RNA sequence: CUCGAUGUUGGAUCAGGACAUCCCGAUGGUGCAGCCGCUAUUAAAGGUUCGUUUGUUCAACGAUUAAAGUCCUACGUGAUCU
């Protein structure tokens, strides 16, 4: 990877770029014919929001996603890994990939509400004051429909609406 | 009239009580009710629900054995399903034929 | 804002953003183009 | 068993004390487990008229996790009876106001809708944090396993676990990241 | 202890003597109520821990009454305190630094001019009252045909609900 | 060191249940013979006390033990005091072992005897129909013939091979 | 080392078939609680010249407080502890049938 | 409740149907004599 | 559904509710300088006049008002009245 450093000395600023150590794909992918990193390692349909060892390899130090052209992911798996990282952040599973805070700002405290499988941004959802009849019931989404094709080891498929 | 029609409820509710008690008894050994009932039939054991509940209350060493047998047969099913028929049937999967 | 079921950019500075769970049209050049998803 | 009759009857119909840890647990799966035990449905001698419910103690009810967006979407409705008395609160507002309410409301709704239900509520013991009264603690017999596996945060993996998982792609040497 | 912000001290029990005018330098007339402090003492201290509330409490007592007309447990309490019984006892939420040893007398100069006070008492009992006196309902016309209906509530709900809402204003003790 | 179908460890890489390895059939069939011999020895040596059995009689199953009474819901065409053998035995159990038929245990293995101790009829049982507004009402009373059997003896023979 | 169920609580189960394959044999001896899994019985809980008196704690409560005490002690609601009228008291069977 | 499995084995879906559990005699005289045939 | 009766338009009395908001709050747009407007989003806690006239609901008119809202409640309410 590549860094950028700005050092100001004697009213003079010097902006440079250094090349740091770079990781490399582990040798012998179980499926070298795979197109994207996922299919090359027989990982399609086999990861979830809690598999951070996988998800942490496709995000920036501050929790942002990395571009598809750089990672090489298929457009499809990019959307799965993108949703999975959104949910992993909201589950408190990426406690080091936190947003950069300018000028040492100390955020005001928030209520701790543990959560998992959170499809929507918490501040963006309204209360369900009128649940509606049983034949038109306003449901609560759980998980993501992007992961519907994940391998299900139970005879019942994932329920995405509670 | 309630007494006449209550004969249908009495039979229906006895079965739900037996099932409820068997579900309790199976869970103590880590089985679900259908895994126990389904696999006992596959072992050719035809003990019905009333007897099984009686065993769960009064003969728990026996009931645990019935649980182990059903659990064993269920594992033979998993092993069989994984195979393509080349492997022989499990020990407790073999059916006694009558003629 | 005007509430709209179909959001249409009216210019070339009119940009589409989703905030608060709904889509918006914000235009800094022509504020009369601002739309809200209904 | 060769017990005498009364000690035999006493042992069979005794009340057991269970512990359940609500940390990171969905309140409904805590509720499903407790509802069985409070009713006695886990006992092969179960009968509705036999009064064979058990004691369930649940700690860490403040640290329950809802799945999805239920912290914001789930609403608890009530009416004071007076005109204008309809009150609706989200699960989050309720949790911050009363840290056992949500688990209490999940359990209460799962118990039979009959007159035995408020009695089964008297053998339920909810505590928001790790503290449990000593008298309650000395009653306990068995701790139930948590119905949800808590997934590890990335910082909690050992370096052996990190090293075991393979690097799936090579980042360009010239990418700023 | 010295006073600190957030600190809450005790109040008193007084007897309402009556009302009187006074005038301010501006020439404005204000009526005032005379509250006499009659034998006010601290009776009990309850620690913040034992009160079951967020504050400690200090129980104060008002007027000396007859030992002959008080219950034995109450007489037993006052014998241990070493005071004659009080007619009324009230609980005051205080901060820990404001606690006073029970048996301590309280006076009118506990308060000072310019301060504001809240005064709590039981209102004058008026007995069972109709809606006009109790709730300010208008009643009905005096003439123009009215049949036996001059001071009545009128309708008490709508037909649809088939009931009367809890909290409905009705004749009762005032 | 990665097979063609290798999948790195994730939450869904493998099934949630643990892997189970069934015993080798050759060893187990040997292990089975030792267990059967062990249980057959307990029968020869009488290392058991009270036995219970499950019998299929008159359409239903009865968990029975010596001295038990069972109420049969029909006439049996046997004189009071007559001793009979119960021939459909599903299960005989002891404190420390149980024998299971598939579905019935062999006659050479277990013997259950019972005695007719009463031939009677049940208490009267009402059968009443009613349909409102239809002048539809009927009453019928029935008593069912019954037989009380006492289980005398449960005997097992060391015929396990 | 395969076991269908754990063998550490109720009995050590061993399943077997006879040579003919027609009889399933179940050997289930009970497991005994090991000594090391037990606790010792809880033994642990003047100048007086006067015969120690019985300190009889004769204390009377009113129905309300009494029922609160019984409800808490036995973990019930209050409703069990209230009386019933003559009609229901006189309907209860005082010589119920007894089975063994 | 086991009906489809019994059918796969050439058995009646209901164990109350044909086969020894139902068709064999229920009892015999304790002396050995066979019982008269059951009505069903 | 009610004809072996579910009597009463308007008014009085007491009002419960909706929000499609008349006024008071917070916003966006404006052919919004400002003062007033117009239009939209949010908001139902609180409020929403007295008269002349007509049996009237409706309307007109005189004075006001921050405003004199639209609706439902058996055209709310007649074992409370008219
Ligand atoms: S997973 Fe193979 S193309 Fe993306
Ligand atoms: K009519
Ligand atoms: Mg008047
Ligand atoms: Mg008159
Ligand atoms: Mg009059
Ligand atoms: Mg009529
Ligand atoms: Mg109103
Ligand atoms: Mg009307």
């Amino acid at each position: 990877f590549r860094e950028v450093v700005e050092t100001q000395e004697g009213k003079t600023t010097i902006i440079e770029g250094r090349i740091t150590a770079t990781p490399k794909e582990s040798p012998n992918p179980p499926n070298p014919s795979g197109q994207c990193p996922i299919c090359r390692w027989n990982l399609k349909h086999k990861y979830n929001y809690d598999d951070v060892l996988l998800l942490s390899q496709f995000i920036r130090p501050h929790g942002g996603m990395l571009p598809r052209k750089i990672t090489g992911l298929c457009q499809e798996e990019h959307r799965k890994i993108e949703e999975c990282v959104k949910m992993a952040h909201r589950a408190g599973l990426l406690p080091n990939h936190r947003p950069r805070l300018p000028e040492g700002v100390v955020p005001k405290s928030k209520p701790q509400l543990n959560r998992y499988l959170t499809r929507w941004a918490p501040g963006s959802v309204k209360p369900i004051y009128k649940k509606g009849p049983r034949w038109n019931r306003v449901r609560m989404p759980v998980g993501s429909p992007l992961l519907r094709d994940n391998v299900c080891y139970s005879r019942t498929p994932w329920k995405l609406y509670h | 009239v309630k007494c006449t029609k209550a004969r249908y409820l009495k039979k229906k509710n006895m079965r739900t009580l037996w099932i409820n008690r068997i579900t309790a008894a199976s869970q103590e050994h880590g089985l679900k009710y259908p895994a126990l009932i389904g696999n006992l039939v596959k072992c050719q054991v035809e003990l019905n629900r009333k007897v099984l509940a009686d065993l769960a209350i009064y003969e728990p060493k026996t009931f645990k054995s019935l649980a182990a047998l059903a659990s064993r047969r269920r594992h033979e099913g998993f092993a069989a399903a994984l195979g393509d028929g080349k492997e022989p049937e499990g020990i407790f999967s073999r059916v006694v034929q009558y003629h | 804002f005007k509430n709209k079921t179909v959001l249409k950019k009216r210019c070339k500075d009119c940009y589409l953003v989703k905030r608060r769970g709904r889509w918006y049209v914000y235009c800094k050049t022509h504020p009369r183009h601002k739309q809200r998803q209904m | 068993s060769s017990f005498s009759r009364a000690p035999q009857q006493w042992a069979t119909f005794a009340r057991i004390w269970y512990l359940l840890d609500g940390k990171m647990q969905p309140p409904g799966k805590l509720a499903a487990m407790a509802s069985i035990r409070l009713q006695g449905l886990h006992k092969p001698v179960y009968h509705a008229l036999s009064d064979c419910g058990d004691h369930v103690v649940i700690m860490n009810t403040r640290h329950i996790a809802f799945s999805g967006n239920k912290w914001e979407q789930k609403v608890y409705s009530s009416h004071t009876g007076y005109p204008g008395g309809f009150r609706q609160v989200t699960a989050a507002q309720l949790h911050l106001r009363d840290p056992v309410a949500i688990v209490k409301l999940a359990i209460y709704g799962m118990l039979p809708k009959n007159l035995h239900r408020r009695t089964m509520m008297e053998r339920l013991h909810l505590f928001p944090d790790e503290y449990i009264p000593e008298d309650i603690l000395k009653n306990l017999v068995e701790e139930l396993p948590q119905p949800r596996k808590i997934p590890k945060r990335l910082d909690e993996y050992t370096q052996e676990e990190i090293d075991a998982f393979p690097r799936l792609w090579t980042p360009p040497e010239d990418y700023r990241l | 202890h010295p006073w600190e912000p957030g600190s809450f001290r005790v109040g008193l029990i007084a007897l309402k003597l009556g009302m009187m005018p006074l005038w301010t330098k501006d020439g404005q007339k204000h009526v005032v109520t005379l509250l006499q402090v009659q034998d006010c003492h601290v009776l009990k201290y309850t620690s913040k821990e034992n009160c079951n509330g967020k504050m400690a409490t200090l129980s104060v007592g008002g007027k000396t009454v007859s030992r002959f007309r008080k219950a034995t447990s109450i007489l037993e309490f006052y014998r241990e305190l070493g005071l004659p019984p009080k007619q009324t006892v009230k609980i005051f939420n205080i901060t820990d630094n404001a606690a006073i040893k029970p048996g301590t007398p309280l006076y009118a100069a506990h308060f000072r001019p310019g301060q504001y006070v809240d005064v709590t008492a039981k209102t004058i009992g008026k007995g069972f009252q109709g809606v006009m006196k109790r709730w300010g309902f208008k009643g009905q016309p005096a003439t123009h045909g009215q049949t036996k209906t001059h001071r009545r509530p009128g309708a008490v709900a709508t037909g649809d609900i088939g009931r009367v809402w809890p909290g409905t204003k009705m004749p009762g003790k005032m | 060191s990665y097979l063609p179908g290798y999948v790195p460890k994730t939450s869904l890489s493998s099934p949630p249940w643990p892997e189970v390895v069934l015993p080798d059939p050759v060893e187990e069939t040997r292990h089975h013979a030792e267990v059967v011999k062990k249980v057959n020895e307990m029968i020869v040596t009488g290392q058991y006390g009270r036995l219970f059995a499950v019998v299929h009689f008159a359409s239903r199953q009865w968990k029975v033990t010596s001295e038990d009474l069972i109420l049969i819901g029909n006439e049996l065409d046997l004189a009071c005091g007559e001793r009979i053998r119960l021939e459909k035995v599903l299960l005989v159990g002891a404190d420390n072992f149980t024998l299971l038929g598939k579905p019935l245990l062999g006659k050479d293995l277990v013997r259950v005897e019972a005695t007719v101790i009463e031939k009677t009829e049940s208490w009267p049982r009402i059968i009443m129909r009613f349909r409102k507004r239809k002048n539809f009402k009927k009453k019928r009373i029935v008593t069912t013939p019954q037989t009380v059997l006492r289980i005398n003896s449960i005997e097992i023979a060391p015929c396990l091979l | 080392t395969y076991s269908p169920l754990p063998d550490d609580y109720n009995c050590n189960v061993e399943l077997a078939l006879t040579s003919d394959g027609r009889t399933i044999v179940c050997y289930h001896p009970s497991v005994d609680i090991p000594y090391e899994h037990t606790k010792p019985i809880p033994r642990p809980d003047h100048d007086q010249v006067l015969k120690t008196r019985l300190e009889e704690k004769v204390e009377h409560l009113e129905e309300g407080p009494m029922i609160e005490q019984l409800s808490k002690m036995f973990f019930t609601t209050k409703h069990r502890w209230y009386p019933h009228g003559r009609y229901h008291r006189c309907r209860k069977n005082l010589n119920p049938p007894k089975d063994r | 409740a086991g009906g489809q499995w019994r059918l796969q084995q050439g058995l009646a879906a209901n164990p109350s149907g044909y086969g020894p559990l139902t068709e064999l005699p229920d009892w015999s005289y304790a002396d050995g004599r066979p019982a008269p045939p059951m009505k069903g």
